[PDB]
């Protein structure tokens, strides 16, 4: 009963920017909006807005304004960084920097003698080695990068059997930090991944199945 | 009575009991006392994802024993150009989780970061801290 | 030394006489109302898809688990410790903009 | 000195080691229906039920019915479904139901407890007021057919008598009239007994009004037997309660010592069992319908 040893982990990239509301929660935030301005006692702004407002008339027939004036101008002179950072280019699926809103996910092509394999990233782990470290060791040796890999913890997240001998691939969790990127032009081709993106990238059944341990969100 | 076989009908305190330290086996790993930080800028988006994590925490069938709100820590900034004065407030709710394992751990976290909302920020601890 | 800020401020006070009224036609109650109703449907719906999310993610924890334990013991003693890595943990929220 | 009990000790189940990890009741409420629920069940020690006279507990019934009727399930499920499907899928009832204004349809809703749940209400009724003891002494029969019998209190006004209702002898001073349906093949047998109030003899009843041999609706053209006599409770003896019986027949029946003379003011001349009339015609006669109602001493 021979053993072949191979690890692979499963690389999570953090969304950045938050995603856009369904209809229904626009209209339940819409909602919310109102009752929350509907319970509201008072306000600074507006105390010193209605009763000055109510006190010149008073002192004529005998600002709040100037606030909003310069809130206006100031919102305005204030431009922003624009959401989508990838649909621009539209064309990268290998840019770390394509989706913002989602969680992105690491895979890699590879061409052997006997065999045309597309990798989600995997590693050979000695039985000597721990599962941990031959992740560890793998990823940052592939990606030829200086990666800050918050791991969550010592436990593996799905294993799947490829059997011939008999051969195992252990799937990992890498939660990413900081990637640097060292010469993003190298040949080793990678591609940077959502979740729609991993369903169609995907060939084998047993990442298949691996996209069954997907975060969806 | 004692002589009856129907004694202790009526018994009933060892039903409701009315009167630390994580355990590493290797194997079977509990870990005690995980204490979660909330800290968010708005006292409702607060209020909200500290619901939420209390509220899930409970279906989980993980243990919550103390949820409180810690000191608001409040920075008041001083904006140097001409002098420019806002008061923040910062929000800290705290969730402590009396026992875990290992792989829930890893099931708690995907959850945890994955449902966190905007400007919400996150800090896992362990029991000693000091109010 | 505990003080929480759930006090109400002496502040607001008097100021009190600012935002009294309020007034619904029917249609702005039963729009509210309807918004209601569906609202209570859609998050029972929702609870049920992530409780079916992570229900999935842990089967397949259990598969991983049990082959990894069954194939190889040695594995089932490196892989049950909790790492000293969860220790200090912190994750930061989504922003609105980003750099 | 310890005995060893007896089966199940009523907490023996639970698990006592991990007190944290059993649910509980958070609710007073829950805790009541849990309580109740234990309550009905038969412990193996002495217990309230035991001592308090349940009415014999168990007993084997004698039932002696008009068959159930026969229906397909699926049908009724589905057109029920179906039924649910198009009252609920309505805005009006909806926008009626949160502001708290709707009526239900009281004579509908009579009509429905006809069709279908009421004839097992009247059965329990009949239980309580032991329609059955003194009649069919061990026998329960299930109300089948509807039975609607009236008093004329004027030219205007009809007293109702439904099973439990409380009636005055004045409004029974003159005879009913009776509502049921059947098509002509029909042979029926109405009979209505005073259950209680005999003065020689406590097991023995009153034949009031006994008709025989009617073809569907009409009860001018069955041959009566005994006309009809005005309830006559005793000033002091509170609450006779008269019990209003239907019977099928197979064949036309005529039975000679039933028969009484036609003005029949005697009492010892009316003198009953329902029980050994039963068992004269049982082959021939199965019991239908029943109403009851109660009634005390008035001035008439």
């Amino acid at each position: 009963s021979p053993w072949r040893l191979l690890g692979a982990l499963c690389l999570q990239r953090p969304p950045l920017v938050t995603k856009p509301l369904t209809p229904l929660q626009e209209e339940m935030a819409d909602l919310l909006q109102q009752i929350e301005i509907e319970r509201s006692l008072y306000s600074d702004h507006e105390l010193r807005a209605l009763d000055e407002a109510q006190q010149l008339a008073k002192k004529k027939s005998d600002l709040a304004q100037d606030l909003e004036d310069m809130w206006e101008q100031k919102f305005l002179h204030f431009k922003l960084g624009a959401r989508l950072t990838e649909a621009d280019k539209k064309d990268d699926r290998t840019s770390l920097h394509r989706k913002l809103d989602r969680n992105l996910i690491l895979l890699v092509r590879e061409k052997l003698g006997d065999q045309d394999i597309w990798m989600l990233p995997q590693s050979d782990w000695q039985p000597g080695e721990t599962l941990r470290q031959t992740a560890e060791r793998t990823l940052a040796t592939l990606s030829e990068n200086n990666m800050e890999a918050k791991f969550l913890g010592n436990a593996p997240c799905g294993h799947y059997k490829f059997k011939f001998l008999g051969a195992k691939v252990f799937f990992f969790k890498a939660l990413l930090l900081t990637g640097d990127f060292s010469q993003a032009g190298k040949k080793g081709h990678h591609v940077w991944v959502s979740k729609e993106e991993l369903g169609d990238y995907l060939k084998p059944k047993y990442l298949a199945q691996v996209r069954r341990f997907l975060l969806d969100l | 009575y004692r002589s009856k076989p129907t004694h202790g009908i009526g018994r009933y305190k060892h039903l409701v009991k009315a009167q630390v330290r994580p355990i590493n086996l290797g194997t079977d790993y509990e870990y005690g006392v995980l204490n979660i930080h909330l800290i968010a800028y708005d006292m409702a988006l607060a209020e909200s994802y500290a619901q939420y994590v209390h509220n899930l925490c409970n279906h989980l069938a993980i243990k919550v024993e103390e949820s409180y709100a810690m000191p608001t820590k409040t920075m008041e900034v001083l904006q140097l150009q001409m002098f420019l004065d806002a008061v923040l407030t910062t929000h800290e709710r705290v969730v402590q989780i009396s026992g875990l394992s290992a792989t829930f751990a890893e099931i708690f976290l995907e959850i945890i970061h994955s449902n966190l909302p905007e400007g919400v920020k996150l800090s896992v601890r362990e029991h000693t801290e000091e109010d | 030394i505990p003080i929480e800020d759930f006090i109400t401020p002496v502040k607001f006070l008097n100021k009190e006489r600012q935002r009294p009224p309020v007034e619904l036609p029917f249609e702005e109650s039963e729009r509210r109302a309807l918004l209601l109703k569906r609202w209570s449907l859609y998050k029972q719906r929702e609870h049920e898809m992530e409780r079916s999310a992570i229900r999935s993610l842990l089967e397949a924890q259990e598969e991983a688990l049990q082959e990894l334990r069954l194939s190889s013991p040695e594995l089932h003693a490196e892989a049950t410790k909790r790492d000293p890595s969860l220790f200090p943990f912190e994750r930061q929220g989504p922003d609105y903009t980003p750099p | 000195r310890r005995a060893a009990p007896l089966g199940p000790m009523p907490n023996e189940d639970i698990d006592v080691s991990d007190l944290e990890r059993l649910k509980k009741y958070r609710s007073f409420d829950r805790y009541r229906r849990r309580a109740e629920q234990e309550a009905r069940k038969p412990h193996w020690w002495r217990t309230y039920r035991e001592h308090f006279g349940e009415e014999s507990g168990p007993k084997d019934r004698v039932d002696i019915g008009l068959p159930p009727p026969k229906v397909s399930r699926t049908q009724q499920l589905l057109e029920r479904k179906q039924a649910l499907r198009e009252l609920r899928a309505n805005v009006e009832e909806e926008r009626a139901a949160r502001l708290q204004t709707a009526r239900i349809p009281l004579e509908a809703v009579r009509a429905e407890w006809e069709r279908t749940c009421g004839p097992y209400h009247k059965q329990r009724l009949a239980e309580y007021c032991g329609l059955y003891r003194d009649l069919f002494h061990g026998a329960t029969f299930v109300p089948r057919v509807p039975l609607h019998v009236a008093y004329a209190v004027g030219e205007d006004d009809l007293m109702p008598v439904y099973h439990g209702n409380e009636v005055t002898p004045t409004e029974a001073a003159q005879a009913p009239e009776v509502t049921y349906e059947a098509d002509e093949g029909s042979l029926w047998t109405l009979l209505l007994t005073n259950l209680d109030g005999h003065l020689l003899e406590p097991d023995a009843e009153y034949v009031h009004w006994l008709v025989t041999n009617i073809p569907g609706n009409r009860v001018t053209e069955g041959q009566e037997t005994c006309p009809y006599l005005p309830p006559f409770p005793a000033r002091g003896s509170g609450f006779h309660r008269f019990a209003f019986l239907l019977f099928k027949q197979d064949k036309r029946i005529d039975f000679s010592g039933d028969t009484r003379p036609s003005p029949c003011y005697q009492l010892a001349q009316r003198t009953f069992h329902t029980f050994d009339f039963y068992k004269k015609h049982q082959d021939a006669m199965t019991p239908a319908g029943l109403a009851f109602f109660q009634c005390r001493w008035d001035d008439s």
